[PDB]
């Protein structure tokens, strides 16, 4: 891997956004509202379903 | 002969200046033994050429 | 006092614990060593000659080659078949396309993805999944009929107006998908397929149906494998290159060594009749109080 | 090369995604990707096999110095 | 622990029919997942000999060395080529503890005796204690041996891990 | 002891050069 | 009051002006104390003169050169600021390894394992500081992953010191071995580079810093390949004499940062060179498999957490401009992956930047290679590099990176539930 | 707008004029002899227990010679 | 008078640096 890490760079395409991260982008307050796609995925305050 | 092996590994593979020479530097004396008893690596001349110097550098301390 | 075997068995103990690993170096599981097992009361002898060792080194050797030598004679079937008609392919997939395109390209991808796909070949994979089913228990007499029933002649009015009446238009096929846009290879996948009755053509859906559209990608590839060992190789655009696998240059007993499969016998909570819904597996966990 | 259709006259389309498959690749995308692709891309055991029989002859040259004594 | 006496006892009076030797075994979480030991069905083990094919066969010949020939009809064989290959398995006793221990001390906390040289006290999250045979033809018993070690799951899939004799029995066959 | 130390390095170096 | 100190870290890590010499200084040492002890006047006169010219402190990159120049250099060398911004430093660790865990609740271990590693990560043995250096002491519910296998067997690992030991130079860049220093991390010292390496160094950056790796072994070779150290005394005509005496690549670099008017250039180059035995080995990333304690793996237990990490390498801030055809960089984590370091350290990272420019953020999404994607099995998740994107540069964002590490566990719960948190 | 064709079993992709054929020849041929990745994990373990057996020399000449 | 079989001692893992 230390030295494909520049050879991972080699493409030109991106890697699509993980859900985890699709989490953190809304506010306080418009997280409950149905503008959120990923209620879905929030099942439980101990798990990442 | 010997002589031939070390000065193979020394003019081919260490690449040293012909001022410093087998006489004046002991530790380069010593551990011709050590990489003449090795026979690979004689591409690599950087691993060689770091052992020379971490030679020289644990031999000149006070300790 | 007859004193039992169970007591000397317990107060004797055990003599010492020594692990082990298996060839692969995958797993290593441990070994323990009674003291007062009828091991020691046999008075074994016990040698290795190397010779013997270099011919079980040999043997374990086909044993794990079988698998990819499969996969090489494959290999060799896809580019016997491609020097053989002269690099003249048809399309065999249901794709529309388009004339002003760049196909070049194309073929450089998929000679691309067949490189790929050889380095990434593995023993969890399309031709060997689908021998699986076709080393089974029915498996000849399932054959047999399906040859007779398709093999059967022109039925008379007297079986259509009084016999009994008449009679698998999709298949479960296997997949290999390739992708070099990341250098991801995909092993074990299942596609549902038939044909599209609008042309002759295949259609590739999912088991759910989703319409498998991979085929629009690209630069992908697949290699697809039938259950009676029809063989598929798809670059974008619909067009593929057709065979038959060839395990020909085979042993038998090493086919049925390697991944013959599995059939189970009784146990607990199972039907003793035939083919039910069974009930829950018996599941002795850790979670509950294990009664 | 460019390939050889049975129809002879082009056909517009009007489908989705989730209807039937269509190769539409813009020049660029399949340039770049053609890119991607092509970027991304013994006799050493032969010498330890004559260095372990130096190893040997090193061996046998210890035998011979220790049955001396 | 209560499967390894029983099988001892039951490889003792087999012993002439077979003359398969006791192999008492422990697995842990560097084998099998906990998921994957909680619905183990049974195990299975086949003594293959030294240089050939495997216990369960004819010694000198057979009718399974012949190509498969890539036919429909008997794809490979038939039914017989499947019958060898069942009767070539046996299947061995089964015992799986769902519950993280350590080996001596659970051993200590039964009626054994663990003598070992030096305190090598493992620990597990779920021990399985399998017991497998391995053959001796004549009383003597080539090195050149191997095990194949069959996990089954309900759902019909397996696992196979391999080893030689010779490791298994590299200290203990020289301890007597 | 020496005698059987020496052959017993020379004849396992014997059954070195059947791994390769 | 520790806002000095901490304002002194924030622009000193920060500037994009650090001594270059001092990244590669840390490789040289891997926090050896005899390596360090070497190198004595030499780290002396390069914190007292490089402060003295520019108010920037130094070595806040190597959590090694911290700990062991506040203990080493404690009889008087330099003035007592220095000390005393050091002593500071660690006295902030020791504060925030207090307040990571609950002192009037730990007491006696439980299911082999202490009641401060349930309560808070931060105290677990499993959870590993990113740029690591030697092995911990504690590898019992582990597993270390080089290649393909867990060297959980303990005889894939072996170094000596000063014994012309070429081989393992040789297979330097190899992988399937690794060679320890032989000296166990104590679970004290683990907590405390856990601390400096998870709270203290990415509030204190805002995500910018980054991990590169130098490829040393060619780097020594000609560096210190001149007749000056080869033919060594066990001059001065001119500066510049001494400049071809030594070659123009160490020129470059110590003409300011360790020239005393007392001791000239070359002595320096000497004090240097006085410790390259202490080699270590190419930069390699290491892969942690970690099940989960007890108290958690009461559910999932089929789970297997990753955690990847760094031996023996170098947690950087600023774009090393000498050392440019010797390095590497490494992004791994969420943490230590910064787009600008890279790039200008890279070339294909920066034709993928100019390429995709919304990817130059640091709140952790810029992408990590496929090794490195693995967001569902780290222990620190998108939430961590999202606080520490916004975080100020204030000791209670230290702490509240730390305190965002409490476990989730029945044990944890009732921990953190009977002192009325 | 679009422009496309429907497919058929009677259109034909042709051979890409010889010019990248060559090369597909010469990757068939190239390897036709070379890593058959079968002996690849017969060298892992033969590699592995000669390192074992070379380890096991190591301590019968560390303590035979006491 | 038995450094003569360290010496090989230390050979054997020197070669096993090197060829693996």
């Amino acid at each position: 891997a230390a030295r494909r890490i520049p050879h991972f760079y080699r493409v030109r395409r991106e890697v699509p956004r993980t859900v985890n991260e699709m989490k953190q982008d809304f506010v306080v307050t418009d997280f409950y509202k149905v503008g959120n796609i990923t209620l879905y995925t929030e099942l439980h305050p101990f798990f990442d379903f | 002969k010997r002589d031939e092996k070390h000065r193979h590994v020394v003019n081919v593979v260490l690449e040293l200046p012909t001022e410093i020479s087998e006489a004046t530097h002991p530790v380069l004396a010593t551990m011709l033994s050590k990489y003449t008893r090795m026979s690979s690596l004689f591409n690599d001349k950087c691993a060689f050429k770091l052992d020379l110097l971490r030679m020289v550098a644990v031999s000149r301390t006070r300790r | 006092d007859e004193v039992a075997r169970t007591d000397e068995w317990k107060g004797a103990g055990v003599s010492r614990l020594r692990e082990v690993w298996d060839v692969q170096h995958r797993v290593r599981l441990r070994v323990l060593w009674y003291v007062n097992s009828f091991w020691r009361s046999r008075e074994l002898s016990y040698d290795d000659h190397e010779v013997e060792l270099y011919r079980a080194l040999d043997a374990y050797r086909a044993r794990i080659a079988v698998e990819y030598v499969l996969i090489r004679a494959v290999r060799d079937e896809i580019y016997a078949v491609l020097r053989r008609d002269g690099g003249a392919l048809p399309q065999r997939f249901a794709c529309h396309v388009s004339r002003n395109m760049s196909w070049r390209v194309v073929w450089e991808l998929c000679r691309h993805a067949l490189a790929l796909w050889m380095d990434w070949a593995d023993v969890r994979s399309c031709i060997i999944k689908a021998l699986t089913p076709r080393l089974s228990r029915g498996a000849a007499a399932a054959a047999q009929r399906a040859r007779r029933q398709r093999e059967r002649s022109a039925p008379k009015p007297q079986e259509l107006l009084f016999g009994p009446r008449n009679e698998p238009a999709e298949q479960t096929w296997y997949a290999d998908v390739v992708r070099c846009v990341r250098a991801q290879v995909d092993l074990g996948v299942e596609v549902r397929a038939a044909r599209c009755p609008r042309t002759g053509l295949w259609i590739v859906r999912d088991r759910r149906g989703r319409l498998r559209r991979w085929l629009s990608q690209p630069e992908v590839c697949v290699l697809y494998v039938t259950p009676d060992l029809d063989f598929y190789w798809v670059l974008p655009g619909g067009f593929a290159v057709s065979s038959r696998v060839t395990l020909h240059g085979l042993a038998q007993r090493a086919l049925r060594d390697r991944f013959q499969n599995f059939e189970a016998v009784l146990a607990r909570g199972m039907h003793v009749e035939a083919g039910r819904q069974e009930p829950e597996t018996p599941r002795v966990s850790g979670r509950r109080l294990p009664f | 090369s460019l390939l050889h259709t049975f129809w002879r006259l082009p056909v517009a389309v009007f489908f989705e995604p989730h209807e039937e498959n269509v190769l539409r690749c813009p020049e660029r995308v399949l340039r770049r990707l053609l890119e991607d692709a092509a970027v991304t891309m013994d006799r050493v055991r032969k010498r330890y096999l004559r260095q372990e029989l130096r190893d040997l002859g090193h061996r046998v040259q210890t035998y011979c110095e220790d049955l001396e004594g | 622990m209560e499967t390894h006496l029983y099988s001892d006892l039951a490889f003792e009076a087999r012993f002439a029919d077979d003359e398969q030797l006791p192999l008492h075994l422990v697995l842990d979480q560097e084998v099998l997942s906990n998921e994957e030991a909680e619905t183990l069905r049974y195990v299975y083990y086949r003594n293959v000999d030294s240089a050939g094919r495997s216990t369960g066969r004819a010694p000198g010949g057979d009718e399974d060395d012949a190509p498969a020939s890539d036919d429909a009809e008997d794809a490979v064989g038939g039914d017989r080529a499947f019958d060898r290959e069942r009767r070539t398995w046996q299947r061995a006793c089964f015992r799986v503890l769902p519950r993280p221990l350590e080996l001596l001390d659970y051993l200590r906390q039964s009626g054994l005796t663990v003598t070992l040289e030096k305190e090598q006290r493992v620990r597990m999250f779920y021990a399985v204690f399998t017991t497998l045979g391995l053959r001796c033809p004549d009383n003597r018993l080539s090195g050149a041996q191997t095990l194949h070690l069959r996990l089954v799951w309900p759902d019909g899939s397996y696992r196979d891990w391999e080893f030689l004799a010779r490791d298994l029995l590299r200290e203990e066959m020289e301890a007597n | 002891l020496r005698q059987l130390a020496q052959s017993v390095q020379d004849t396992i170096q014997h059954m070195r050069f059947l791994y390769l | 009051d520790y806002e000095e100190t901490l304002r002194l870290f924030k622009t000193t890590v920060t500037s994009p002006n650090y001594p270059e010499l001092c990244y590669l200084v840390d490789v040289l040492v891997h926090g050896n104390v005899d390596a360090f002890l070497l190198i004595r006047t030499f780290v002396a006169r390069c914190i007292v003169n490089m402060f003295h010219t520019r108010q920037l402190l130094v070595f806040a990159h190597s959590y090694a050169l911290v700990t062991l120049i506040a203990e080493h250099l404690a009889d008087g060398a330099l003035p007592p600021q220095l000390l005393f911004h050091y002593r500071n430093l660690v006295a902030v660790l020791r504060l925030v390894t207090r307040i990571s865990a609950l002192p009037g609740l730990n007491n006696g271990q439980l299911a082999e394992e202490p009641l401060s590693a349930y309560v808070n990560a931060l105290h677990d043995h499993r959870l590993w500081p990113p740029f690591v250096t030697h092995l911990p002491r504690n590898m019992e519910g582990v597993q270390v992953v080089a290649d393909r296998q867990p060297l959980n067997p303990a005889n894939i690992e072996a170094r000596h010191h000063g014994v012309s030991d070429v081989p393992r130079l040789g297979a330097m860049d190899a992988d399937e071995p690794l060679f320890v220093d032989d000296y166990r991390a104590t679970d004290d010292e683990w907590t405390l580079q856990k601390v400096f390496y998870l709270c203290l160094m990415p509030a204190m950056t805002n995500n910018r810093a980054c991990g590169l790796g130098l490829n040393l072994k060619t780097l020594l070779v000609d560096l210190f390949y001149r007749p000056a150290f080869l033919l060594m005394p066990a001059p001065e005509d001119s500066i510049a004499a001494q400049r071809q005496a030594v070659g123009e690549m160490l020129t470059e670099l110590v003409e300011d940062v360790a020239t005393d008017a007392h001791t000239p250039l070359l002595q320096a180059c000497r004090e240097l060179f006085l410790a390259v035995q202490f080699v270590g080995e190419h930069v390699k990333v290491l892969e942690v498999r970690a099940p989960l304690d007890h108290a958690q793996r009461q559910g999932l237990p089929d789970f297997i957490s990753r955690q990847h990490v760094l031996y023996n390498g170098c947690c950087v801030v600023t774009a090393p401009k000498t050392l440019i055809e010797y390095s590497l960089p490494v992004p791994f984590h969420r943490f230590y992956s910064n787009p600008t370091i890279c790039a200008a350290l890279s070339d294909d990272i920066k034709r993928y930047v100019t390429e995709f420019p919304h990817y130059h953020r640091h709140d952790g999404g810029f992408p990590l290679p496929t090794a490195f994607a693995h967001e569902y099995h780290n222990w620190l998740r998108s939430p961590f590099s999202r606080y520490s994107a916004t975080c100020p540069n204030v000791l209670h964002s230290v702490m509240t990176l730390a305190a965002m590490l409490y476990k989730i566990s029945p044990v944890s719960l009732v921990l953190q539930t009977k002192a009325h948190i």
